[PDB]
RNA sequence: UUCGGAUUGCAGGCUGCAACUCGCCUGCAUGAAGCCGGAAUCGCUAGUAAUCGCGGAUCAGCACGCCGCGGUGAAUACGUUC
RNA sequence: GCGGGGUGGAGCAGUCAGGUAGCUCGUCGGGCUCAUAACCCGAAGGUCGUAGGUUCAAAUCCUGCCCCCGCAACCA
RNA sequence: GUGGUGGCGAUAGCGAGAAGGAUACACCUGUUCCCAUGCCGAACACAGAAGUUAAGCUUCUUAGCGCCGAUUGUAGUGAAGGGUUUCCCUUUGUGAGAGUAGGACGUCGCCACG
RNA sequence: GGCGGUCGCCUCCUAAAAGGUAACGGAGGCGCCCAAAGGUUCCCUCAGAAUGGUUGGAAAUCAUUCGAAGAGUGUAAAGGCAGAAGGGAGCUUGACUGCGAGACCUACAAGUCGAGCAGGGACGAAAGUCGGGCUUAGUGAUCCGGUGGUUCCGCAUGGAA
RNA sequence: UGAUGGAGGUAGAGCACUGUUUGGACUAGGGGCCCAUCUCGGGUUACCGAAUUCAGAUAAACUCCGAAUGCCAUUCAUUU
């Protein structure tokens, strides 16, 4: 007998605490990240209206695919340029409760280079 | 009867307004002695009533004391002027409100129960009435 | 023995800060990087 | 404090001053006790005795003023306490030296075919003059120097403790407590002995690099004591020690229940230890100890 | 012996619900977070709630068992 | 890898049949093994713990974590934070290697060995083994030891019950009484 | 696994010297003897007096007489 | 400790109607205290002390005791205050 | 309520100023003596009233609590 | 449908039971890589897609627990009086807690893949 | 009146659901501590209980399960905090300088909170947080002196005093 | 004065926390007796009983709850 906690639940406990000081507005939307075993997802979210303004993911059929780190960089670029079409420049990065180390960092760095300001 | 320990050595006398909060029905025994006036009951009075009941019952049946002297009270000795802090604790009282069943009995025929509770009532500073459990 | 001390600026020697330390836990002179209002820059400050 | 005269005059003047100070503090305590005793008598009297209660408060004021002008007696500086005991027992032949020759590469041979044999619970003095080989011989026994010729055999019952002349057994970088750290002793045991050597409380966390030569000598001695060896190879032990600590060192060694190989140019220290046999250098001469030591010194 | 007590600290609400206050106005003095700082409201070093802007004070619920003060400019 | 090899090829198909497991993921496996040496003697002398830790490392091959008292106790002369106790957690291959040596080398060297207990289950399918003395492990050298000490070996498994854990451990090799 | 904090640990082969049984494992122990192993490799060889394949409990086969019943001891000494 | 040989396990040998309480001896195993003994105290002046064995009485059996026997074989006595 | 005290069988130190538990008489065992006393030699007898703290470590410092003893507990 | 991400006091929970994986989410397979464990690739991190729905997770059933909870009555009490006045009573307004009828196994959005 | 007690500060009850509110009313604390027990970034979740387990005992360490707080929060109590204010780790010194709209408290003197602005920074990828510590005690006016700094004054003038 | 919106934990009430407390059931453990004593394992007073649970009380310094009033406020209404 041994129970291994759900990693999503453990992450979401950290996410709530990240979100106590990070929240999206119309002029500074939240850049929320969801990371799976296979994929990574990005959403630009306005928490005041509770609506997502732009979105990209490794499932978009426009990302060539490869190492999960370099698909995160591909997602970061794609969400940044989709957000640019809607006039989004400034955002606050919501790391989703993940450590800002690897795939998430690759997505975040790719978003900075493609026009998002954060 | 005395509490083994108390959080505070000294306590307000308090007030006794209204009917008893709880313990207004016979709960364990067949007959109860209900207080019809409110009054402090001392642990000495509780004991006198208890012995008056049990003895007449001739160690027969069961007796429940439904009140406990939770509250302490102090006094000052003769020759002591007013002031200089609250007096030392002197005794223990249960504040009893009208409608509280002070005692219950069971295991004895009604004739003995009615006379048993009569003898106890004469030991208490409160007027009382016999109450049959419902 | 907790005591009150002054932290002097090692550059200009202005006695810039009032603080305190336990001498038993900090036998040596407390050294801190503190802003010197005279030089208007962060400088090494040492107990004098 | 600066006196005119010599060491004895300083001791005479100082001892008298501390005596006269001690008597002053005694009389000030008596007067405080007197007031205190009356204050208590009034304090416990009946509340109906108004005058005594009044006098009690008046004397309480004098008692307070007394206790605030009452000189504190300076705490007399504590002297070292040494209790050196061997864990095991000495043999009739603790150390065997046979036909041992040694020379420092490029220098004349210090001794040739040196052969001696210690007896056990013996005070063995290695006499000589400066630069004659005394410290070389002791280094030879421990193993620092490998003999050019001969053999040095220690009985399996012999545990050896070495006190080097130049205090080369301490880590200057580490603290006092770190130096004395041993696998055989727990923390509170180490602190208790260091307090016996006048290292009190956080004085043991001081770096050895900031201590004086005399305080370092105590740490080395403490290392020797903590070994509980039955053979003590001591090279000028009283060096750097204050005169009071020297007498303590000599007296305690005298009672040591083990063999002592000692070197000392201090005439007082050797007398206290009560040497049995003296080994003269460079002319090897295993001799019974006596005032003939002076004869060898003259010659 | 007894006979001691600290000076009272005048804690509690200092601005009313529906009242217009200037920025920096103290809304609530308290030990601990008996009431939480809401929109446009900050909490001081001793838990005092103060307005960050000019607006109307509203004491609101924070979920099930907590309260909250906010300031809403007009 | 030998014991891991045995587990994947032999143990797994059998346990599925015995307990009628619909999916292979139900098969109990050894999650981790925690060897714990409770050394209260560190109070009297700190080095006894130091020598204990050295031997513990050689037995497992991992530097142990020195556990510390979470609470002060005057009866044991124990202060909160004092380093009493050491543990090692073995996972993956290092776990299987150790379990193999324990089954095939260590246990036979136990003085008058008549098997390991069969009631030593926590009720949840975790078995803990109390080694009375060292020197059963070949790494101890039988001469370095000054104070003979034992250890608590906790085998943690994913079995939901004692019965499955008992079976899993038996087929992996366990001289149950 | 952290570097330079753990004791040296290498794959090794234990041998039961009572029967020569050998198996592959890992250990921190060293020895002055090495042997070749199937699959084309060489590992240090450690000598073990008793293993699970030579221990009386595991094997079940004893090597003594299980003592002598005193009734049997009495009858043997006197032939009754 | 290759000192010491207590204690214990097992196996035997004898005497005896019988050796559990209570015998002596043997083999194997086991291998205790003890590192020369505090205050105090004993014997002995030569073939003695010291040490080494041997025989005998009692006695089925059973002594480290007792009685006797020979072998080897010393040290010291100034002196009579205590 | 104001003080003083709890350490071996008893009486005392050590307590201020933290490190290591003793002294006096007594008790027990053995000596010496015809015997007893005196005397000699050995041994025993307390983790410091008790429970928490402070500290590396307390008999010691801090705090409480229970015991024992001298006072007081009301004045014109 | 599933996966993200929110608002609303748990009427959103908990326990028990049932079903599902196409995708997706997970277990899962590894320590070469960045990075990591006061020991341990368990975790964190990274790389991966053999197996598995067993668990998590989603959907469904259950009120057993937790939560929500009207009405009536009562306690208390503002105001106005009264008596036999430490207490008690009348009138007028207000009105609990308790205990209950009941409600409830959520609702309202946005995005992505189907 | 005396004797005893008290004298400033903090927390509670009294105190009558804003605030305030007396008694020689009922209870406790303070005259500090911390170089991290401060800042920040990241991470973590407790006390107990059951069961199993060498030394090991009611109870020292280990494992699983249960466990919403029954722990902890340096120090009294109250209020608060496990989206931590509790716990660990890296780097740090914001326990910054000049200030300060506006408030609270208040006889006065004082006391309390404070967004925000500038200078120069710490941590962080960034958002951002940081002008000590879960909050509220840990303090003392002026006069007179000490020490450091100073583009101030300097009794005819330059100095000095 | 009315309406509206808020802060605040008192009266009452309750026990969900903390103290105080009654009875019942059951009980680890706790006292003596015998058998067995290496003090090792039992069988009992309807012997004492933790904790648990069932029922029932109690509180200035207890609270899962909680009024009436009072209080603060509103570019509000009416009179003043
Ligand atoms: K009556
Ligand atoms: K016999
Ligand atoms: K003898
Ligand atoms: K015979
Ligand atoms: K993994
Ligand atoms: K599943
Ligand atoms: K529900
Ligand atoms: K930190
Ligand atoms: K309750
Ligand atoms: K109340
Ligand atoms: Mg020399
Ligand atoms: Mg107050
Ligand atoms: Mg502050
Ligand atoms: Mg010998
Ligand atoms: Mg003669
Ligand atoms: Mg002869
Ligand atoms: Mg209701
Ligand atoms: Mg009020
Ligand atoms: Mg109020
Ligand atoms: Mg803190
Ligand atoms: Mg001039
Ligand atoms: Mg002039
Ligand atoms: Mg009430
Ligand atoms: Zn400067």
């Amino acid at each position: 007998m041994i129970t291994k906690p759900d990693k999503n639940k453990t992450r979401q406990k950290r996410h709530r605490r990240v979100r106590n000081k990070i929240s999206g507005t119309a002029e500074c939307p939240r850049l929320n990240i969801f990371r799976s075993n296979k994929n990574i997802y990005a959403q630009v979210i306005d928490d005041v209206a509770g609506v997502t303004l732009a979105s990209a993911s490794a499932l978009d059929k426009e990302i060539s695919g490869g190492t999960k780190t370099e698909t995160a960089a591909a997602v970061g670029k794609l969400v940044a340029e989709r957000a640019a079409e809607k006039g989004i420049k400034k955002v606050v990065f919501d790391r989703g409760g993940y450590l800002y180390h690897g795939r998430v960092q690759a997505l975040a760095e790719a978003a900075r280079e493609n026009g998002l300001e954060f | 009867l005395v509490p083994k320990r108390v959080k505070h050595r000294r306590e307000f006398r308090g007030k006794m307004r209204g009917e008893a909060k709880g313990g207004k029905e016979v709960a364990f025994g067949e007959w109860g002695l209900q207080a019809t006036e409110s009054h402090w009951i001392t642990n000495r009075q509780i004991e006198a009533a208890r012995i008056a009941m049990t003895r007449y019952m001739k160690r027969g049946g069961k007796v429940w004391i439904k009140i406990f002297p939770h509250k302490s009270y102090t006094s000052k000795a003769i020759g002591v002027r007013m002031g200089k802090g609250k007096g030392a604790p002197e005794g223990w009282v249960s504040p009893v409100k009208r409608g509280k069943i002070m005692f219950e009995i069971a295991g004895v025929p009604e004739e003995v129960a009615r006379e048993a509770l009569r003898l106890a009532s004469h030991k208490l500073p409160v007027k009382t009435k016999i109450v049959k459990r419902e | 023995m907790r005591v009150n001390i002054t932290l002097e600026c090692t550059s200009c020697k202005e006695r810039n800060y009032l603080t305190n330390k336990n001498k038993r836990n900090n036998p040596d002179r407390l050294e801190k990087q503190k802003y010197c209002p005279r030089e208007r820059k962060v400088t090494l400050h040492r107990e004098t | 404090s600066i006196y005119e005269g010599d060491y004895y005059t300083y001791k005479k003047k100082y001892s008298e001053n501390q005596l006269l100070r001690e008597k002053m503090i005694i009389q000030q305590e008596k007067e405080v006790k007197e007031l205190a005793t009356f204050v208590q008598k009034a304090k416990q009297a009946s509340q109906t005795n108004h005058a005594l209660k009044r006098m009690g408060l008046e004397r309480a004021i004098r008692l307070d003023k007394k206790k605030k002008n009452l000189t504190k007696r300076d705490k007399v500086y504590k002297r070292v306490k040494m209790d050196i005991k061997p864990n095991r027992e000495v043999a009739r032949t603790p150390l065997k030296v046979e036909n041992v020759t040694f020379h420092y590469p490029g220098h004349p041979i210090l001794y040739k075919d040196l052969s001696f044999q210690i007896s056990g619970k013996e005070r063995f003095l290695v006499v000589g003059e400066n630069g004659v080989g005394k410290s070389t011989l002791l280094k030879l026994l421990m193993g620092i120097n490998i003999p050019d010729k001969g053999k040095i055999i220690f009985n399996d019952k012999t545990d050896v403790a070495y006190y080097s002349q130049e205090l080369e057994q301490l880590d200057e970088e580490k603290t006092i407590l770190e130096n004395v750290k041993s696998d055989e002793y727990t923390d509170w045991k180490l602190r208790a002995t260091l307090s016996n050597f006048l290292f009190y409380d956080d004085d043991v966390n001081k770096k050895v690099n900031v201590l004086s030569p005399g305080e370092k000598a105590r740490i080395v001695l403490c290392k020797v004591l903590l070994q509980k060896a039955n053979l003590l190879i001591l090279d000028q032990p009283t060096n750097h020690l204050d005169p009071e600590t020297q007498s303590i060192i000599g007296a305690n060694f005298n009672l040591f229940e083990g063999t002592i190989i000692v070197v000392s140019h201090n005439p007082s220290f050797v007398e206290q230890i009560g040497i049995n046999r003296m080994l003269i250098l460079p002319s090897g001469n295993i001799d019974n100890y006596s005032p003939e030591l002076l004869e060898y010194y003259s010659n | 012996s007894n006979g001691r007590d600290s000076e009272s600290k005048r804690l509690g609400a200092k601005s009313a619900d529906g009242q217009t206050v200037t920025g920096g106005s103290i809304l609530y003095r308290q030990r601990g977070t008996k009431i939480y700082p809401g929109v446009n409201v900050g909490i001081g070093g001793d838990d005092t709630l103060f307005a960050k802007v000019d607006g109307v004070v509203r004491f609101e619920r924070k979920g099930r068992d907590k309260k909250q003060v906010s300031v809403y400019p007009v | 890898n030998r014991l891991k090899e045995k587990y994947i090829k032999e143990v797994t198909p059998s346990l599925v049949e015995k307990f009628n497991y619909s999916s292979v993921m139900q098969t109990p496996k050894v999650d981790k093994i925690v060897i714990n040496m409770g050394v209260g003697d560190a109070v009297s002398n700190a080095k006894n713990l130091d020598k204990a830790v050295e031997e513990l490392a050689l037995i497992t091959g991992q530097k142990p974590l020195i556990t510390k008292a979470k609470k002060s106790i005057a009866g044991f002369r124990l202060r909160e934070g004092m380093p009493i106790g050491a543990k090692v957690t073995l996972r993956g291959e290092r776990m299987y290697e150790f379990l193999d040596k324990l089954v095939t080398v260590s246990l036979p060297r136990v003085r008058d060995f008549h098997g390991v207990s069969k009631k030593a289950f926590d009720g949840r399918g975790n078995y803990t083994l109390g080694i009375k003395e060292q020197l059963i492990f070949p790494e101890v050298d039988y001469d370095l030891v000054d104070k003979v000490r034992g250890m608590d070996i906790v085998i943690v498994t994913t079995a939901n019950t004692d019965e499955e854990s008992r079976e899993l451990l038996a087929q992996l090799g366990m001289p149950f009484q | 696994m952290k570097q330079d904090i753990h004791p040296n640990y290498q794959p090794v082969v234990f041998m039961d010297s009572t029967t020569g049984f050998k198996f592959l494992s890992g250990s921190t122990k060293g020895s002055s003897e090495t042997v070749e192993w199937e699959d084309g490799n060489t590992y240090p060889l450690l000598r073990v007096e008793v293993t699970s394949d030579s221990h009386p409990f595991y094997t079940g086969r004893q090597k003594f007489t299980q003592a002598d019943g005193r009734v049997d001891r009495f009858n043997k000494k006197y032939g009754l």
